[PDB]
């Protein structure tokens, strides 16, 4: 299996920053790239960014530079090696970004690209 | 940047019936993916690739087109299949167009 | 006799086709090889390609690959040119040339000056 | 004569594409000096010399450098090498001890930290019975604090035992030519101008590739191939920005990177035969190593680069260039070794530029680890020794890794920020002229001529 | 100063020119396909692949009429169906790597062919040689 | 491309002075056979170009004792003694190491004045 | 649904039948016989022993009158007393399996006939390709 | 081995009689003289000098053979 466990709704104040974490489980950590992107109401999806969980090498949407930060935390033991954790602290907190935020990964066929993004995190509603 | 621009917005049919979605892309000459949200849910991947079905995806989504122009083709709908379906090229979105039931 | 007798000059209009011949004698035609360098005074020395007599080998390199085929009457021993819509930057001076295997040039034909 | 006969032909000229292992072979002049200098002294043979590389005509054969093969077998290899020069090792075991670290002698300002901190500990000795107090000299990044007092242990404690590299054994590239067996062919793109995606009009095969150094570099790739006249630059999907972008420039930019330490190491026994080499005194200046490029040079190759990456991109587009966004060290900035020590060497200074549709230098700071995590195993780590006197090498920059941003809402300039993270596309931008072919034999053709009772 | 018909005469060195012409030589073709710690595994079986992939095409060959004949007329018509092409167009316009995409679709029936065929003469010839 | 450059163009050199004239290749000329093939040739106005040296240091039968090619790998040099009057004219540096043979980019030979 | 011709035609698919009727598939056996960490020096070495053993079994053809026939006239006579069974009770009665219990015995006397008569072949061929 | 017999006239006949003549200047021996004085260990340094020469003739002279023998079949 494949599958992306999200931390629970939480409730922010403007000016804020809020940290969503994303734990993945079922495959090797280090060789997909976690995309994270977001849903608002009367505004459809929106992409936020990518991180390759190898090095921690991230790319940002233009559009939210010098708000947002991606982190991640890889598995050290050579008897869970699958398991490993995604973060976004998204920073600069508007009464615009009420929003349900997922993370995802692409599949893992060969004809897959990256953005084809086959598992879905349950995503994480912030109001602020 | 790529402007996706689906044309139907609300379609209301039938179950039983078929259905064809349409999206059109500003810059031509890239892949298309369809995606499925029903009220409420997660979304879920039905095509990649513009004419590849995902996995846990019955036949009877069809993706077909070139260019500018793509096609999602539903034949013989269920009530689950009544959602919205989403256009997706790169980090772009389109903004979804919504099957209801007549 | 050791001679690589070309044509003479050939005044062609643009847009025309071009063919040669170097009509050699002296010695054996098959040992040796035929290659075609260009005069520009502006660049100097360039190439065109090469037949091979005894294998029937030939080729052409990517700027006048496209427009030459090199072909040869054995018996006879006359090259073949076979240019096609020139522009004025082909008029050159032009030369029958021969090689052996793994040998170097040994005769050196005149030179037609195709002006265009 | 109509009634044609068919005739097999063994022997005939037509392939397909294959995956096959290849072999590797470096050259003779590595094999004049002996006995695991480096790595593979043995692992390869030596070279039949001069290669057979005889041109083929009218021919066109598509390549395609991102989904090829023997990049990935690289990758492979050289890692799995890797770990076969570490088995005869010492391993770090014994070291894993409380530290009891201080600062190193040297004018103290509050606000500066020192990269160096002197850390003296208990250490085993030959006799079983018997140990030493013994110090040394370690960079901040090797060091954490455990927790009045200050005492310190190894980073890398708590999930690897650590081996340090053999100091006889070198890790200077060597020029590997990979070769195709028995039953295969190497084609070779002789064309210029190629994206190393479709049709290449001019191949050729070849025995074996020509000199393959292999560098370890996350951003700014070193010692590379020069292109021919432009500057290419490559990528798979230009329009998708998850896909780098492998920059690859004509005139090199020559790089001086040094160290103006003057170290003295010092060898302390761990057991029977075990010998750990330590940093000892420092003899002169406490500096901060560093690398300059020329700012001429380095003008002129960025003009270069947007003068060729506008033409995907429109003649009328703002192209700027930003350092990176972030990550682990060795993906933030480039890394590399340099005569035996791996630096790290800040680029806010390079990429820091915005252009317009129309004797000086520049010391870009580095830092200094001993202990690398190179690929991101899971237990597997490597103390670098230290090496003698002041330390400095030269290289030529060939080429760059770039990555655009995903930029929506009317998006007119479009800014590059430099990122390693896979080392393949190291490799992908020395093997994007070779494929790897199978010779299929026995051709089958009609013709007129029947054979007789 | 190498000559063009030098690196003619190499290997693979006709792929570009006509299969009447590249058929003058075959043999360099079948020449470089035979010879050429843990390192010696793999290189020892990439050397048994390549002399067992030859062992294979040599008794694909031996199946049928010719062991070591290197050009081998046979006995059974080439249906025209399979190319429906002139003879002299094909021995002069195309090489073998345009022709075997023609016949990449019409192929294990001419090897099945090829051993009825030889079953065939195997046979007659052991009923004539048994009659005399 | 094996694109040869030819340093330096012009040489005004006084009769009986010496000339040397470089070469540098942008692979190496090594062919499977050991021998690199390099040719240095003529050129005068109103003629065929012709042999200098068909090698290395084999130079054509006809040439005095005076012309010399030398070098190695990638950078390679010519030498004569004497200038004559029939020394002369365009030299040029080209390859048949492999195809395409490329020439060089012509040298012209004066006198001082 | 698969017939019984087509697993005749398999592997040893003719094992029980007579041996005249075994004759008329004699490739399938001859083909699968040659194709198909520290396990790979296993593999690799029943490769070879799979090829080196065929091409014993190629040069003992080869040293007879044969290379590649798969089929071998040959002139030495059948000494009666090795079998003495008639023609037609042999090539309709028996399998191969029950043959080969018959002719164990004689054996290698049989090998040393045909290379005797292999080398008269031969000085013979020589003698009568010297005086033309 | 096997295969430069193949690549020749003859691929398991062991003696093979084959159709190139035989330059006397590479060895100028007498017939009788050879076939009863010396032995194998003596006369290949006879001929290990004049060798791949014999063998790009034997080449030489198949490839003409093949091409003939294609005539032949060719016109029948
Ligand atoms: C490399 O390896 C080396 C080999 O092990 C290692 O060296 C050893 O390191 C340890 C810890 O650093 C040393 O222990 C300390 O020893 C101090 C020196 O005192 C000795 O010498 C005196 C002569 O000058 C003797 O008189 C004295 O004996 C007396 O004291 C004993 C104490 O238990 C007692 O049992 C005897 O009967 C006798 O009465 C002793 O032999 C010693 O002074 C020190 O104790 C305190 O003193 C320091 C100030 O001088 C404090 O800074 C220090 O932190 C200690 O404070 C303790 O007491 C405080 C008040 O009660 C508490 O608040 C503290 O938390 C702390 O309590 C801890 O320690 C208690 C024992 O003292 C213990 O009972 C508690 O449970 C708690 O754990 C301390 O004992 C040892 O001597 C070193 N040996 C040698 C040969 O050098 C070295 O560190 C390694 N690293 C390097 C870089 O070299
Ligand atoms: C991009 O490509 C360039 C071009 O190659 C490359 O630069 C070269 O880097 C190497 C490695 O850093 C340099 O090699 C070192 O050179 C010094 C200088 O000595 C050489 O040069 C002088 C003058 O040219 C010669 O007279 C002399 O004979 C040498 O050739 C040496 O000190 C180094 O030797 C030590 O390291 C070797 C590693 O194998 C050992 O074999 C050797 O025995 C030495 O080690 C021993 O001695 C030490 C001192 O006593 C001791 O502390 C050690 O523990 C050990 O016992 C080495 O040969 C080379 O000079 C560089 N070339 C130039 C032109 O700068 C770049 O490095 C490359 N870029 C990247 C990123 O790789
Ligand atoms: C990292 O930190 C460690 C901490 O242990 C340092 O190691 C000590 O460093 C100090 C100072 O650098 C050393 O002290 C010096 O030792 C010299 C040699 O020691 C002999 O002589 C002394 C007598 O003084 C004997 O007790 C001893 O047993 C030895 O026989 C002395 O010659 C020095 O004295 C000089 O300086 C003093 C300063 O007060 C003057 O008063 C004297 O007159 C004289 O001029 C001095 O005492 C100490 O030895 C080191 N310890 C060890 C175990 O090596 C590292 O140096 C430090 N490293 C760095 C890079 O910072
Ligand atoms: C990024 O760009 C690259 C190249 O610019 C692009 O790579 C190509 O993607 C296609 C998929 O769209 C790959 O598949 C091939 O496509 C060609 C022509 O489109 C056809 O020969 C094949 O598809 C046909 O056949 C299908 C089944 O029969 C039909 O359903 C279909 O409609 C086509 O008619 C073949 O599958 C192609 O191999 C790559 N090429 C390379 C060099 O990689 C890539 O898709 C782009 N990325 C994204 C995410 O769009
Ligand atoms: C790619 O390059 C190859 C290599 O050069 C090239 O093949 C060549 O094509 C030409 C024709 O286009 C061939 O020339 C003819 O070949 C036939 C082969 O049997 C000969 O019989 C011909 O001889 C006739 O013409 C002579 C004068 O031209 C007469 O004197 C004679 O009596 C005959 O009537 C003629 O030589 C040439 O042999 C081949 N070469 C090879 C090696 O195959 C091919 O055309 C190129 N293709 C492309 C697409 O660029
Ligand atoms: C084990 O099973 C095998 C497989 O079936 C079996 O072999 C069969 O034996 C029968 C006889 O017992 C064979 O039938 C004959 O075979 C000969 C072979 O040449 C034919 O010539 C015969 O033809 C004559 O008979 C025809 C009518 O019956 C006439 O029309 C014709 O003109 C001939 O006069 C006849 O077909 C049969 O062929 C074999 N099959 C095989 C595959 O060998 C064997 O007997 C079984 N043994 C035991 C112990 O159970
Ligand atoms: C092996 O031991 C190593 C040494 O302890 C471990 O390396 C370090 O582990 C810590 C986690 O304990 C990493 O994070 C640090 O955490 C503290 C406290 O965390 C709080 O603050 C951060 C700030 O962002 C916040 O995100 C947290 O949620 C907590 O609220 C901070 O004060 C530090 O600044 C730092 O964030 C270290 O990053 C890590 N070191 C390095 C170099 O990465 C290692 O994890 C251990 N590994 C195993 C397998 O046990
Ligand atoms: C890319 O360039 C930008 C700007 O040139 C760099 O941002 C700067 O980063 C430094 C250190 O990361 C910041 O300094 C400060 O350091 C203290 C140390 O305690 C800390 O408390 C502060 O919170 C801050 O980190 C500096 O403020 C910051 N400047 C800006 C405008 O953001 C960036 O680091 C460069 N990227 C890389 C990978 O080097
Ligand atoms: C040469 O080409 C001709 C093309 O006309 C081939 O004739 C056709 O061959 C196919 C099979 O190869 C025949 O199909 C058969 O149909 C029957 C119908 O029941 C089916 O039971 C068989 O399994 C098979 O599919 C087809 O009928 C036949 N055409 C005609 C008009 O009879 C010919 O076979 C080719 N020759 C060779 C040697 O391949
Ligand atoms: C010795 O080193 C320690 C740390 O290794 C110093 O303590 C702190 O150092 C940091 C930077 O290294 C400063 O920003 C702090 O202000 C220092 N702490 C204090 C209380 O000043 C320490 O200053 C160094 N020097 C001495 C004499 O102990
Ligand atoms: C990198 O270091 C090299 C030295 O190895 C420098 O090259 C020399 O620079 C001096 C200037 O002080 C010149 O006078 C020499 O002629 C140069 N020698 C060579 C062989 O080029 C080089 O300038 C340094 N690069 C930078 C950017 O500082
Ligand atoms: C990137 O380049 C810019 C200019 O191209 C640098 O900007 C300098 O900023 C400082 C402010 O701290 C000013 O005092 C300087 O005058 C600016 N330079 C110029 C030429 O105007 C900037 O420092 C560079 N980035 C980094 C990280 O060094
Ligand atoms: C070969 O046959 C297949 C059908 O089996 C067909 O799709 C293909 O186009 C054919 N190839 C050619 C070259 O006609
Ligand atoms: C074969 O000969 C041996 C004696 O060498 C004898 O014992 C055996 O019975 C014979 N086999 C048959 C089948 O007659
Ligand atoms: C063979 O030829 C070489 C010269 O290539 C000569 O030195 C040698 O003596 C010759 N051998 C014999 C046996 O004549």
């Amino acid at each position: 299996q494949v599958q992306l466990v999200q931390s629970g709704a939480v409730i922010k104040t403007p000016g804020s920053s809020v940290k969503i974490s994303c734990r993945a489980s079922g495959y090797n950590f280090r060789d997909y790239s976690i995309h994270w992107v977001r849903l608002i109401p009367d505004k459809g999806f929106e992409w936020i960014g990518w991180i390759k969980p190898l090095w921690g090498a991230v790319s940002y949407a233009r559009q939210l530079q010098g708000r947002v930060s991606m982190t991640r935390q890889l598995s050290q033991d050579p008897d869970d090696p699958d398991w490993g954790v995604a973060y976004m602290e998204f920073s600069g907190l508007t009464p615009a970004d009420t929003a349900e935020y997922f993370c995802v990964r692409r599949g893992s066929c060969d004809y897959c690209g990256d953005f084809p993004w086959q598992y879905w995190g349950q995503g994480t509603v912030v109001v602020v | 940047e790529i402007v996706l621009t689906q044309s139907p917005g609300i379609l209301s049919l039938s179950p039983g019936e078929t259905a064809t979605l349409f999206c059109k892309a500003s810059q031509g000459g890239n892949a298309m993916t369809w995606y499925q949200k029903r009220r409420g849910q997660v979304p879920r991947l039905l095509i990649y690739d513009t004419s590849r079905r995902a996995s846990g995806v019955p036949d009877r989504f069809v993706g077909s087109g070139s260019g500018t122009d793509f096609f999602l083709t539903i034949n013989k709908l269920d009530r689950e299949d009544f959602a919205v379906y989403y256009c997706q090229q790169f980090e772009f979105f389109g903004l979804g167009s919504e099957l209801e039931v007549h | 006799q050791v001679q690589l007798l070309q044509s003479g000059a050939e005044l062609v209009r643009p847009g025309a086709s071009v063919t040669l011949s170097c009509k050699a004698s002296g010695y054996a035609f098959s040992d040796y090889e035929i290659h075609w360098v260009k005069q520009t005074p502006v660049r100097g020395l360039d190439w065109i390609g090469a037949f091979d007599p005894k294998s029937g080998a030939s080729a052409s390199n990517q700027k006048v690959k496209g427009r030459a085929i090199l072909t040869a009457d054995k018996s006879s021993s006359t090259a073949y040119m076979e240019l096609r819509s020139l522009t004025s930057e082909d008029s050159a001076v032009y030369y029958c040339t021969r090689l052996r295997y793994f040998g170097y040039f040994d005769v050196w034909g005149t030179g037609t000056t195709v002006t265009v | 004569a109509e009634n044609l006969w068919v005739t097999v032909y063994y022997g005939v000229p037509v392939w397909k594409d294959a995956e096959t292992t290849l072999f590797c072979a470096s050259d003779a002049k590595a094999y004049e000096t002996e006995k695991h200098n480096v790595w593979a002294t043995h692992a390869c043979v030596p070279t039949d010399p001069n290669p057979q590389e005889i041109h083929l005509e009218n021919v066109t054969e598509e390549f395609n450098m991102w989904k090829n093969n023997m990049v990935e077998q690289m990758h492979t290899d050289i890692i799995s090498l890797w770990d076969q020069s570490l088995k005869p090792c010492v391993k770090l075991t014994p070291l894993c001890v409380t530290l009891q670290c201080t600062n190193v002698t040297n004018n103290i300002t509050d606000d500066m930290r020192g990269e160096l901190k002197n850390c003296s500990f208990n250490m085993t000795t030959e006799l079983r019975d018997k140990k030493q107090k013994v110090y040394s000299l370690f960079y901040r990044l090797d060091v954490v604090q455990i927790n009045s007092n200050k005492e310190y242990r190894l980073i890398n404690c708590n999930t690897s035992a650590c081996t340090q590299a053999c100091p006889k054994v070198s890790f200077e590239p060597i020029p590997i030519h990979y070769c195709a067996p028995a039953g295969f062919a190497i084609l070779k793109c002789k064309d210029k101008k190629f994206n190393g995606t479709g049709p290449c009009p001019s191949v050729s095969t070849v025995q074996c590739t020509h000199g393959i150094k292999p560098v370890v570099s996350t951003q700014l790739l070193l010692n590379g191939s020069l292109a021919e006249e432009e500057v290419m630059i490559r990528s798979e999907n230009i329009t998708n920005n998850a896909k780098n972008i492998l920059v690859q420039f004509n005139t090199p930019v020559q790089i001086n990177c040094t160290r103006p330490n003057n170290n003295t190491r010092k060898s302390i026994r761990i057991g029977p035969g075990q010998a750990f080499y330590a940093t000892g005194d420092i003899i002169g200046d406490i500096r901060q190593a560093h690398c300059n490029v020329s700012k001429a040079t380095w003008n002129e190759t960025l003009g270069k680069v947007v003068k060729q990456l506008r033409k995907h991109f429109g003649n009328n587009t703002i192209i700027r260039f930003a350092n990176s966004s972030g990550g682990d060290l060795e993906v933030t900035t480039h890394s590399f070794n340099c005569g035996g020590e791996f630096f790290y060497c800040n680029t806010s200074g390079l990429f820091n530029s915005t252009w317009i549709s129309n004797n000086d230098s520049i010391t870009l700071p580095c830092r200094i680890k001993q202990i690398i995590n190179m690929w991101q195993r899971i237990g597997q780590c490597m103390y670098a020794p230290p090496i003698q006197g002041v330390i400095r090498c030269v290289s030529n920059i060939t080429g760059l890794i770039l990555t655009r941003d995903g930029g929506s809402t009317n998006s007119t300039t479009e800014t590059f920020r430099p990122g390693g993270g896979d080392m393949r596309d190291n490799w992908r931008s020395e093997l994007y002229k070779y494929k790897v072919v199978k010779i299929e034999p026995l051709g089958v053709a009609p013709t007129r001529c029947k054979r007789r009772v | 100063a190498v000559g063009i018909g030098a690196v003619f005469l190499g290997f693979l060195g006709a792929a570009g020119s006509t299969m009447g012409a590249a058929s003058m030589t075959l043999t360099v073709q079948a020449r470089n396909l035979l010879s050429g710690t843990v390192w010696g595994i793999k290189q020892l079986q990439a050397r048994v692949l390549a002399v067992e992939r030859y062992l294979r095409d040599q008794q694909l060959l031996g199946i049928w009429g010719c062991s070591g004949k290197l050009i081998c007329c046979t006995n059974v018509p080439w249906n025209s169906s399979w190319s429906n092409r002139n003879l002299s167009e094909i021995w002069d316009n195309m090489t073998w790597l345009q022709w075997d995409k023609e016949i990449s679709n019409y192929t294990q029936i001419i090897y099945g062919l090829l051993e009825e065929s030889q079953n065939q003469q195997e046979k007659n010839e052991q009923d004539l040689l048994a009659l005399d | 491309d094996v694109l040869m450059t030819q340093t330096p163009l012009s040489l005004p050199v006084s009769l009986g002075g010496q000339a040397s004239i470089s070469c540098r290749s942008s692979q190496s000329v090594v062919y499977s056979d050991g021998d690199t093939y390099l040719e240095w040739y003529l050129q005068k106005p109103g003629q065929s170009p012709k042999l200098l040296i068909y090698k290395v240091s084999r130079r054509f039968s006809g040439v005095p004792d005076r012309f010399s090619g030398s070098g190695s790998g990638t950078d390679f040099t010519l030498k004569i003694s004497r200038v004559e009057t029939e020394d002369l004219g365009v030299y040029y540096c080209f390859q048949g190491s492999h195809v395409p043979y490329t020439f060089g980019g012509g040298t012209k030979l004066e006198i001082k004045r």
